[PDB]
């Protein structure tokens, strides 16, 4: 049993920030890197960025600004994604999935944390 | 439970990039000579060729030449191996010489028909003759032509060249199109090269003409040889010879165009003046341009006039095949074998290196061990970057292949 | 800037083989993967390496890639294949690109 | 099996016996070096060696020609050295000569 579990639903006002955890259970955090994907409500999968568990070097991400920030604590074996100044567009279900076979596929996915950018 | 061989792909994650002096790498394993071997690994389907000869290992009697394709599978104990299921031998060994590329369900191997002998040795004796031999990657009973084919092209669009021929072991498949490395026997009169391009500076014993005269087999040779890529549109048999551009202009030596990290990477043996290993990714393939790695560390053995570590323009025709792969892009770490001797083919070592540094090395054999042709291929097997190299270790002479695991920890 | 164009809607009666094709520039060499996610569930990998099937999966899925297209074929559509199918490939130059997802409508 | 004594390309060398050159008597699988201190040196067959009048093996600040008597060589021309055979390394270069000072090498391997 290998899975990436995150926190529950979060309701965040515009311009705020939310910390979405990504726990790892049943498998060694060191071996396989973690990958970030968000699903907009009613749209398809989109790859946010790739993070390295061992090196922890500057984690690669798809083309945009530096709003998203990646970090990890190997002692607790979790990956974090800081979203400073959340925008209404930056809403949906965010999953963390591991790069099980490098550039082949994502083996194990996350249950997702429905981050909601609600004005009211 | 069995890891699948795939093209080296994906982000590196763990990787070593800082120099380590420890021995962490591990090579993992009469009267007849075997030379001019061939190894080409793409997506788990390798090819092995050779030129079996009697007695003399440079001018001996060509006993047979064998071309076959097998599949790259795990040994059953997670160590990569090389397994073969298809073999094939031409009728007359002498004609077929200097022979591959992967396209789905097939494996095209462009060869040269040479009754006189090696076209480099006596070029006018050779008439332009090209034959492509394909072997089905998986044997199929009652196949017919699909299992084995023998096609000689009626024409080749050479251009300025009067004859071209396959010259490198392994090729690439930019989509449906096929590509085979090739050399061009362009006439010595037709070739043009500006002397100022040759960097006579930093060396006082050199002369401007050395870059041009080194290009040919000798200073009086009939034809300059330029390495290149020979294409074939598999869907449509017109072959148009694509040749390397003017940068780092050197002798056409055997060439391995290969795809690492989903991009073409080209190697060229240091037969001419630069004894230093020239390598790099290919910006464009249909027009040829390779960004040569600025590798100011590793070289090849050479004769007294261009020995190892030489950087001076001199007229020399000698060298050994010492190719390398690309373990990673951002670190540009390259895995290859280079012989440790100034003017002798002795002491090969598997080297994982960089532009201006070497990470770590391992002695393949003794310092006095003789080895000249060294082919190296790196494939990825379940998130760990591997490398398979075939080398003629000598004190029966036969190239043998051994695999090395690349360590991702600098510790 | 890499794209994996995939048709939006695919309609198929039960028992008929359904074909979904991903169009990408030079998809022959880029290894591909296929993900299905029924509504309100996390995506599950079904076909990768253009031929291989992950462990503990039904054998009715099969993939093939040639030229600028990779295709996943189902040997008859049951009641569980009613989902949105997603394909992806890894590109060195840009990123882990993802497809646009296809809608698989199955009658009954 | 060991690196033989290097033969300098200097006229002052006394190991070059007059009228017959210097006989080396190497063995298959041996290493040998020749150092230059204005000479061009070539390896030829019997008749040319007997006449010895006019790719070079040497072109002459430290120029050394290392030669190993095993077939695996960086010489792309594939010139080999077979056991029980014989080769003649000579130079026909004066200051700017084969018979003048017995500038001969007998490759009796
Ligand atoms: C190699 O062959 C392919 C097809 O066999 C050629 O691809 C064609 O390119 C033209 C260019 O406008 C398109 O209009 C066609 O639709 C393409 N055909 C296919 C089947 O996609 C390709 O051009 C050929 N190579 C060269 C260098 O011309
Ligand atoms: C190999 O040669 C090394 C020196 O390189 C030589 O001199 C420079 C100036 C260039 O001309 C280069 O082409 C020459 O090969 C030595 O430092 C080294 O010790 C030699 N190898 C061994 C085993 O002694
Ligand atoms: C050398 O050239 C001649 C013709 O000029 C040819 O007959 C002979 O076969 C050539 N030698 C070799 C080794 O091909
Ligand atoms: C060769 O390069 C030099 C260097 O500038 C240039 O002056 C000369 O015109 C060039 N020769 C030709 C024929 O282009
Ligand atoms: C090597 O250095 C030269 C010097 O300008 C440069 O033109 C070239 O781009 C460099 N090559 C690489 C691969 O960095
Ligand atoms: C050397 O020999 C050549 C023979 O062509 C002759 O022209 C030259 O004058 C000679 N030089 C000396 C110094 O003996
Ligand atoms: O290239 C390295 C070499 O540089 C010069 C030689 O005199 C040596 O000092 C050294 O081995």
């Amino acid at each position: 049993q290998v899975q990436l579990v995150q926190s529950g639903s979060e309701l965040k006002k515009p311009g705020a920030s939310v910390k979405v955890s990504c726990k790892a259970s049943g498998y060694t955090f060191t071996s396989y890197a973690v990958n970030w994907v968000r699903q907009a409500p009613g749209q398809g999968l989109e790859w946010v960025g790739w993070m390295s568990t061992n090196t922890g070097d500057p984690i690669y991400a798809q083309g945009f600004t530096g709003r998203f920030v990646f970090s990890l604590d190997t002692s607790v074996s979790t990956a974090y994604l800081q979203i400073s100044s959340l925008k209404a567009e930056d809403s949906g279900v965010y999953y963390c999935a591991r790069e099980g076979l490098r550039g082949r596929a994502f083996d194990i996915w996350g249950q997702g944390t429905m981050v909601t950018v609600s004005s009211a | 439970i069995s890891q699948g061989v795939s093209d080296l792909v994906g982000l590196p994650n763990q990787i070593c990039l800082q120099k380590t002096t420890s021995t962490i790498l591990k090579p993992r394993l009469e009267g007849v000579c075997i030379t001019d071997p061939l190894l080409a690994v793409d997506n788990g389907f390798f090819a092995y060729s050779h030129l079996e000869k009697i007695g003399s290992c440079t001018r001996g009697i060509a006993k047979q030449r064998i071309i076959g394709v097998g599949e790259v599978l795990d040994r059953g104990d997670k160590v990569p191996s090389m397994f073969m299921t298809n073999v094939w031998t031409p009728p007359n060994p002498s004609t077929i010489h200097h022979c591959s590329t992967y396209h789905e369900d097939f494996y095209y191997t462009l060869c040269a028909v040479s009754h006189v002998g090696d076209p480099i040795l006596n070029s006018t004796s050779w008439t332009e003759s090209l034959s492509l031999i394909r072997l089905a990657v998986r044997p199929k009973s009652d196949s017919g032509d699909y299992n084995q084919k023998y096609i000689a092209i009626t024409k080749v669009e050479r251009g300025k060249y009067d004859k071209v021929m396959p010259y490198g072991p392994s090729g690439i498949k930019q989509g449906d199109t096929l590509y085979f490395p090739a050399v061009g026997f362009l006439p010595r009169t037709e070739f043009q090269y500006n002397d100022s391009n040759c960097p006579i500076i930093h060396c006082k014993y050199s002369k401007a003409e050395n870059c041009r005269l080194s290009m040919g087999v000798n200073s009086k040779s009939h034809y300059i040889l330029r390495s290149g890529l020979l294409k074939y549109n598999l869907s449509l048999i017109i072959l148009q010879f694509i040749e390397i551009a003017d940068n780092r202009l050197t002798i056409g030596s055997p060439s391995k165009i290969y795809n690492s990290l989903g991009q073409p990477v080209f190697y060229q043996a240091s037969y001419s003046w630069d004894t230093m290993i020239k390598l790099g990714d290919v910006d464009t393939v249909d027009p040829l341009r390779v960004q040569w790695r600025n590798n100011s560390v590793i070289s090849r053995p050479g004769q007294s006039q261009c020995p190892r570590f030489n950087v001076c323009p001199e007229v020399c025709w000698e060298g050994t095949y010492n190719d390398a792969f690309l373990i990673d892009r951002l670190n540009w770490v390259s895995a290859g074998v280079y012989l440790n001797s100034n003017q002798t083919a002795e002491n090969p070592v598997f080297a994982v290196f960089k532009d201006n540094e070497i990470l770590y090395q391992v002695p393949l054999a003794e310092d006095d061990t003789n080895a000249q042709k060294t082919i190296t291929d790196c494939f990825l097997l379940e998130n760990v970057i591997w490398c398979i190299s075939l080398v003629e270790i000598y004190d029966v002479i036969r190239p043998k292949l051994f695999a090395v695991k690349i360590p991702a920890q600098c510790s | 800037s890499y794209e994996l164009t995939q048709p939006p809607s695919v309609s198929v009666s039960p028992g008929q083989t359904a074909r979904i094709t991903c169009s990408g520039d030079k998809l022959g060499d880029k290894y591909a993967a296929w993900y299905q996610q029924k509504p309100g569930q996390s995506p599950v990998l079904v076909i990768y390496q253009n031929t291989k099937r992950p462990s503990g999966i039904p054998e009715r899925f099969s993939g093939s890639s040639s030229g600028n297209t990779a295709t996943l074929t189902i040997s008859g559509t049951q009641a569980m294949d009613e989902a949105d199918y997603f394909c992806q490939a890894w590109d060195s130059r840009t990123n882990w690109v993802f497809g646009g997802g296809t809608k698989l409508t199955v009658l009954g | 099996s060991i690196v033989l004594e290097p033969i300098y390309w200097n006229s002052s060398n006394s190991k070059f016996l007059p009228g017959q050159g210097l006989v080396l008597y190497p063995q298959i699988g041996d290493k040998l070096d020749i150092i230059c201190p204005y000479y061009k040196v070539y390896m030829v067959d019997k008749d040319q060696a007997d006449r010895c009048t006019i790719t070079p093996l040497l072109n002459c600040q430290d120029i050394k020609f290392t030669i190993k008597f095993q077939e695996f060589s960086p010489n792309l021309w594939g010139l080999e050295f077979q056991k029980n055979k014989d080769y003649y390394i000579i130079s026909t270069s004066n200051g700017s000569v084969c018979q003048t000072r017995a500038m001969k090498i007998l490759m009796k391997v």
